[PDB]
């Protein structure tokens, strides 16, 4: 699977810009497309969205109406076409894959990302914990406190575990707080009481020294943390 | 003539099986039938609160 | 002799309205939740809805016809009612003609009928008949408003004093657009529709007369038996309209022909006795259809 | 002229064997037990959306997710609370008799007229449900296969031959060559080491799976099996056939022990499963519905008639809430 | 309420009009079951049409798109699969008129015959019928009596007279002949008659089941 | 003159 972005570079405040998503390697069709921003040296934040078929768009409601999101099927391509641009907008930009069905695993394959710099009532994820330094070897507890209650009346409590690397693309490390994902190792346990949410890994190694996001999937805006950054 | 052959093997086989009491059996079906009769949603009608079907 | 003659519409078309709810109710309930959606059905459907709909509103009808051209209910209502039978009349009449021309497709060319008649093409051409009932309704909408009489009476037929002013001006645009509403009646109500069920009607029969596919009485009679219900109906109402449309200015500057006011409450009873008999004529001779009736209830 | 009377003597000392040792029937014992056969079911969802009829149908042990397969071409699986088509897996060949979902829930099997049981992998890092594996072993039709394990699987076809597979591999291990008959259906016992099968021959055969060799042979029946189940104990199985009756057999007795049939229906038995505990067994029938009988008692307790054609399949959930039942009439129908 | 499940009954509607779109392209082409008793037979009518379980031949003619399933090189027991063609459109039925010759193939021909057409599923199919090898039976005809494999006809040893009484004895079978009519037509050598038969056949067909759901018939 | 129905 291969995500790859363009359109990026110095872009003047006010100017428009379109972002080409190409995907490769996937039934791009039946994939519903996310774009997530980050902001340097900040946590990861929701765009916009388009469902499976181009059916049910969304956007974040701090950025409503100066993004535009298309989708292209034929050629397999997500347009983001950008006009306004603020002086908030300098980021780097992850287009997301995800898929929505019973028991499915989305946020699941991260773009690489393209760096845009400009020049010139939402369930609030409070990451409590900004940096603690863990040597290799020793169980790790990262808690999540929520605002709303995410445990849904059907059962499945819906926040996703992320973890981003120094000079990587972030990649889903748990959703829904009881699954692992498909390639991550047997390390990662979720726990998850009400608005209480806990991330425990049993043996700490140099590939997962990097920044968990915790990110709720309960309505729409989605909103990640802060990050919780390891240190070795 | 080698499907007579091996009609007769599986036969002479199924011969030397145990055959157990039929009442004895019959005593243990229902014993498991009535050891699991409380976990049965068939039977019991479960209510809409405990019952995913609504 | 004359009260008869005037009380006949009423003895026949409470029957109809009788026979119209329980013949609609039963053909939208069997082929609208019970049978697949295919396309024959989704046609029997939309004529269940435009005849459903017509013998529901037809009790106000039957109330004011039995008063004396008198209207109790409100204005608005009176509008809406007339408007609701005009638009399930036209609808009715067009999917009467969408039938005929949906079986001509079947069976004279029926490899465009295999290929491209499905039921997305079905769901798509199907409003085609609604709007242009919508827009036949053009004139009941805006024009026809409930006249209050210093005597007592409450007659609602037609108001022009608000449109045209002065008398003297409005009455050219009255007549106008009286004999506009009888041409646009008779032209695309009966003169297209007719036509249509007569000549698909007649390549069908003469299609499987040369294929010799008639082994048995029954597609002669039940197509027979369509067209002379749909004639023998229509077309007596339709005559009687259209002469007043033509004697028009007698009626409304001289007030000789006084003929055609009396007629047309048992003719317009007769054409919707062809809504009575829609249900049974086009779906109760399916065997299919009878075989889902008697396996539901 | 000696080796068929030798087979014939061995017949009739099986047979004198099981007789001898039958000495009370259930029927006599089974007056003692409360009878509480009697329920009512209504049907909580229906699941519209198969443009043909459905022929078979599974149940994933999560008891949500169910596999479908029609003569649409697709084997559409359904989430079954939510009543949420999850996939439609388009088929090669339309024309199918079968399928099975997965124990651990990553594959599907499918397989009909074109001989040839075709996984299917679920769970890919693609979108798409992709071909994992096409097995083309038989000369008949296939008619049921079950999955062992995410590696192995075993199938009946209508080449009168069983056969186990090993899946990555391709090729099949174990061939079962026991019965005369075309084989109908397959039934798992549930520890996995031993199943039946039931084929045209009115002969349900055990098998094991590791051995490979016929342990049972269960010749009772007058007419063709179309139906076979095991007991949720695994010491049992019920049989249903077109001679009207389902019966079950009873494994350590090795003979019948009771027969599920009323005086009405000469309809056949397409589909047979049991409840969780086994208290009532659930019966297809082409009389246009489903019966559950009391499956101790052999009074027929339940009336399912929510179908417009006959039933192909019924299965019980793992966790035993419901009993979903897909007919001719396109649609599969939940019961609860 | 939903919460992101939304977006998974947007995947099931978005999938449903894809069945919706599969299940009218799949009904738009015309399926037809290939029956016979010899794999000759069948393989030289199939082998005129144009360009291990069941066949599937997909073609077109007159801008109809036909399904030939072609199942008689699968063995096995007849009536546990043959309700799967419930829902077909014709039953072409092909018999080499050679067989008699060789060994009493006509009667095997006439018993699987009469079991499709007296079968409970095919009570509306109505069934086109292929006399195959014509100028073999013309010098089957010539060289042998016909009166080994029809011991109640008797007549002359004419192509025309012997065709029509195999003809009338193959029509005859049928118990119900209100609903199904058995086309018959002779195996030529040019492909396009052949495939102008089947057109024609399955053309009354499709006007026959239309006018069924209409409810003329 | 009286209204009609169309
Ligand atoms: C099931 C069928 C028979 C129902 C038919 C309804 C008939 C019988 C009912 C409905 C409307 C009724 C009419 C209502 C008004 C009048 C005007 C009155 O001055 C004479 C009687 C008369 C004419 C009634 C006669 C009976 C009547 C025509
Ligand atoms: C059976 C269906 C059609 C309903 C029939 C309702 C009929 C029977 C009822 C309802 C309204 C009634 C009318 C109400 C008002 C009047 C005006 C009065 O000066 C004469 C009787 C007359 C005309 C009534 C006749 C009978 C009537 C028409
Ligand atoms: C007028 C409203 C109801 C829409 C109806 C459209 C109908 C009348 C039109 C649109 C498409 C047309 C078809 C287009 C193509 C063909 C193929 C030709 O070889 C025979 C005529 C035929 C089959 C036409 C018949 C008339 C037709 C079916
Ligand atoms: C102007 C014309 C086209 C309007 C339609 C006229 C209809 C009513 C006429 C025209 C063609 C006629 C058909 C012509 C031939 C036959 C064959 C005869 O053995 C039975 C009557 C039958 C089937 C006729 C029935 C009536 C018919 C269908
Ligand atoms: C068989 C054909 C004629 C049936 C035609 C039906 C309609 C269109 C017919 C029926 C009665 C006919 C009318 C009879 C009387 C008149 C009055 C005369 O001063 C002008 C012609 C005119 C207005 C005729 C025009 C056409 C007409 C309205
Ligand atoms: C005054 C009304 C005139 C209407 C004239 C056209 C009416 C519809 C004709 C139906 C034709 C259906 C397709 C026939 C194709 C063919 O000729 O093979
Ligand atoms: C033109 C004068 C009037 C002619 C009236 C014809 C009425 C035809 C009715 C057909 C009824 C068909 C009954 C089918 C019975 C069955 O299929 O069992
Ligand atoms: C004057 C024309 C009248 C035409 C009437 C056509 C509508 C027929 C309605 C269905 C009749 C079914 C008769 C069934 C008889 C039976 O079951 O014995």
């Amino acid at each position: 699977v291969q995500l790859v972005e363009s359109g990026g570079g110095l872009v003047q405040p006010g100017g428009s810009r379109k972002l080409s998503c190409s995907a490769s390697g996937f039934a791009f069709s039946s994939f519903g497309m996310h774009w997530v921003r980050q902001a340097p040296e900040k946590g990861l934040e929701w765009v916009a969205y388009i469902s499976s078929g181009s059916g049910t768009i969304y956007y974040a409601d701090t950025v409503k109406g100066r993004f535009t999101i298309s989708r292209d099927d034929p050629k397999n391509t997500l347009f983001l076409q950008m006009t306004s641009l603020r002086s908030e907008d300098t980021a780097m930009y992850y287009c997301v894959r995800s898929i929505y069905y019973y028991g499915s695993s989305p946020f699941d394959f991260w773009g690489q990302g393209t760096t845009l710099t400009v020049s010139s009532s939402d369930i609030v994820m409070t990451q409590a914990t900004s940096s603690v330094p863990v040597t290799p070897g020793e169980s790790v507890s990262i808690s999540c406190r929520s605002s709303k209650s995410l445990l849904h009346s059907n059962g499945n409590t819906y926040l996703y575990w992320f973890l981003q690397r120094p000079g990587q693309s972030p990649q889903l490390l748990i959703y829904r707080m009881s699954n692992l994902a498909s390639g991550v190792p047997e390390r990662f346990s979720g726990s998850g009481s009400g608005t209480a949410f806990t991330l425990t890994i049993s043996r700490l190694e140099a590939e997962d020294v990097g920044v968990y996001y915790c990110m709720q999937h309960l309505e729409y805006p989605l909103t990640f943390g802060a990050g919780t950054k390891l240190e070795l | 003539i080698a499907q007579a052959r091996k009609l007769v093997q599986q036969l002479k086989m199924e011969a030397n099986i145990d055959r157990i009491k039929v009442s004895k059996a019959a005593a243990d079906l229902m014993a498991y039938c009535e050891a699991h009769a409380k976990e049965d949603p068939l039977l019991t009608p479960v209510p809409a609160s405990q019952n995913p079907f609504r | 002799g004359y009260t008869v003659l005037r009380i006949l519409p009423l003895v026949v078309l409470g029957v109809t309205f009788v026979l119209g709810v329980l013949g609609n109710g039963l053909v939208i309930w069997v082929a609208g939740f019970r049978m697949t959606r295919t396309v024959t059905t989704i046609c029997y459907l939309n004529l269940a809805l435009a005849d459903f709909s017509f013998t529901a509103t037809l009790p106000f009808l039957i109330v004011s016809m039995a008063m004396g051209e008198k209207w109790p209910f409100g204005w608005f209502l009176c509008k809406l009612i007339h408007i609701v039978v005009d638009i399930n009349l036209f609808g009715s009449v067009f999917l009467i003609g969408f039938i005929a021309l949906d079986r001509c497709i079947c069976v004279l060319h029926p490899v465009w009928a295999q290929n491209h008649r499905t039921v997305s093409l079905a769901m798509k051409v199907i409003v085609g008949p609604w709007i242009l009932a919508l827009v036949l309704t053009l004139p009941v909408f805006l024009f026809l408003t409930t006249v209050t009489i210093p005597n007592g009476d409450t007659y609602c037929t037609f108001n022009f004093a608000s449109w045209g002013g002065t008398p003297e001006e409005r009455l050219k645009v009255a007549i106008t657009m009286l004999t506009a509403r009888g041409i646009i009646r008779f032209v695309i109500g009966f003169s297209l529709p007719m036509s249509i069920v007569a000549i698909c009607y007649g390549l069908i029969a003469a299609k499987i007369h040369k294929k010799g596919m008639i082994k048995s009485s029954r597609p002669l009679r039940v197509l027979t038996a369509v067209v002379a219900s749909f004639f023998i109906c229509w077309f007596p109402f339709q005559l009687v309209a259209l002469l007043g449309t033509v004697w028009l200015k007698e009626m409304l500057f001289y007030g000789k022909y006084k003929i055609i006011d009396i007629l047309v409450n048992p003719t317009s009873s007769l054409a919707f006795f062809n809504s009575c008999l829609n249900p049974m004529l086009y779906v109760f001779v399916g065997q299919d259809f009878r075989e889902r009736l008697i396996h539901s209830l | 002229d000696e080796l068929r009377q030798e087979a014939e003597q061995l017949k009739n000392q099986i047979r004198d064997a099981r007789k001898a040792c039958a000495d009370a029937t259930l029927s006599q014992i089974t007056n003692n037990i409360d009878p509480v056969g009697r329920i009512q079911m209504r049907t909580r969802r229906t699941l519209r959306g198969h443009l043909a009829k459905i022929y078979a149908m599974h149940w994933g042990t999560d008891s949500r997710l169910l596999v479908s397969a029609s003569q649409d071409g697709k084997l559409i699986i359904w989430d079954s609370y939510t009543t949420n088509k999850v996939h439609a897996i388009p088929l090669r060949s339309s024309w199918v008799m079968t399928c099975a979902y997965a124990p651990s829930g990553n594959y599907v099997a499918c397989g009909g007229l074109d001989n040839i049981c075709s996984i299917y992998n679920l769970k890919t890092r693609q979108g798409n449900v992709r071909v994992s594996r096409e097995l083309a072993g038989h000369t008949g039709y296939l008619s049921c296969c079950r999955f062992l394990d995410d590696n192995q699987i075993v199938t009946s076809s209508g080449d009168t031959t069983c056969a186990l597979w090993d899946i990555e591999t391709g090729q099949q291990t174990t061939t079962f060559t026991g019965h005369t008959g075309d084989v109908m259906s397959l039934s798992l016992a549930p520890d996995t080491r031993l199943f039946v099968s039931g084929a045209c021959d009115a002969s349900a055969k055990l098998w094991d799976v590791r051995e490979g060799m016929c342990r049972q042979t269960f010749t009772g029946h007058e007419s063709d099996i179309n139906a076979i189940c095991f007991f949720p104990d695994g010491n049992a199985f019920a049989t249903g056939s077109d001679d009207a009756t389902c019966r079950l057999f009873d494994l350590r007795a090795d003979q019948e022990l009771m027969t599920y049939s009323h005086d009405n229906i000469i309809c056949g038995i397409t589909s047979v499963s049991f409840s969780k505990s086994g208290r009532l067994l659930l019966a297809g029938y082409d009389d246009f519905n489903c019966n559950v009988w009391d499956a101790l008692k052999a009074d027929r307790a339940g009336v399912l008639a929510g179908h417009d054609n006959r039933v192909s399949c019924l299965g019980v959930t793992d966790d035993g809430m419901a009993v979903a039942t897909g007919s001719w009439d396109s649609f599969l129908k939940i019961w609860n | 309420l939903s919460a992101e499940d939304k977006a998974a009954v947007e995947r099931s509607k978005m999938i449903d009009r894809n069945l919706r779109e599969d299940g009218e392209k799949a009904a738009r082409e015309v399926k037809l079951l290939l029956l016979g008793a010899g794999e000759s037979g069948k393989s030289t009518i199939v082998k005129q049409m144009k360009i291990t379980g069941i066949v599937e031949t997909h073609f077109t003619f007159k801008d109809l798109h036909f399904k030939m399933f072609d199942v008689g090189a699968q063995r096995s027991e007849r009536k546990k699969w043959i309700h799967c063609f419930e829902g077909v459109t014709a039953i072409i039925f092909c018999v080499a008129l050679s067989d008699y010759d060789l060994v009493n193939r006509m009667h095997e021909s006439m018993k699987l015959f009469d079991s499709i057409c007296n079968n409970k599923w095919f009570t509306d199919t109505s069934i086109i019928l292929f006399l195959n090898k014509k100028d073999l039976f013309e010098e089957k005809i010539k060289k042998s009596p016909l009166t080994i494999c029809y011991p109640e006809y008797a007549g002359s040893n004419t192509y025309e007279e012997a065709a029509a009484y195999i003809q009338c004895q193959f029509e005859d079978l049928n118990k119900r002949k209100d609903t199904k009519e058995i086309y018959t037509h002779f195996t030529c050598s040019t492909e396009t008659k052949n495939v102008q038969f089947v057109f024609d056949a399955v053309t009354d067909v499709i006007i026959k089941n239309n006018l069924k759901d209409c409810g003329l018939f | 003159w009286k209204y009609m129905v169309x």
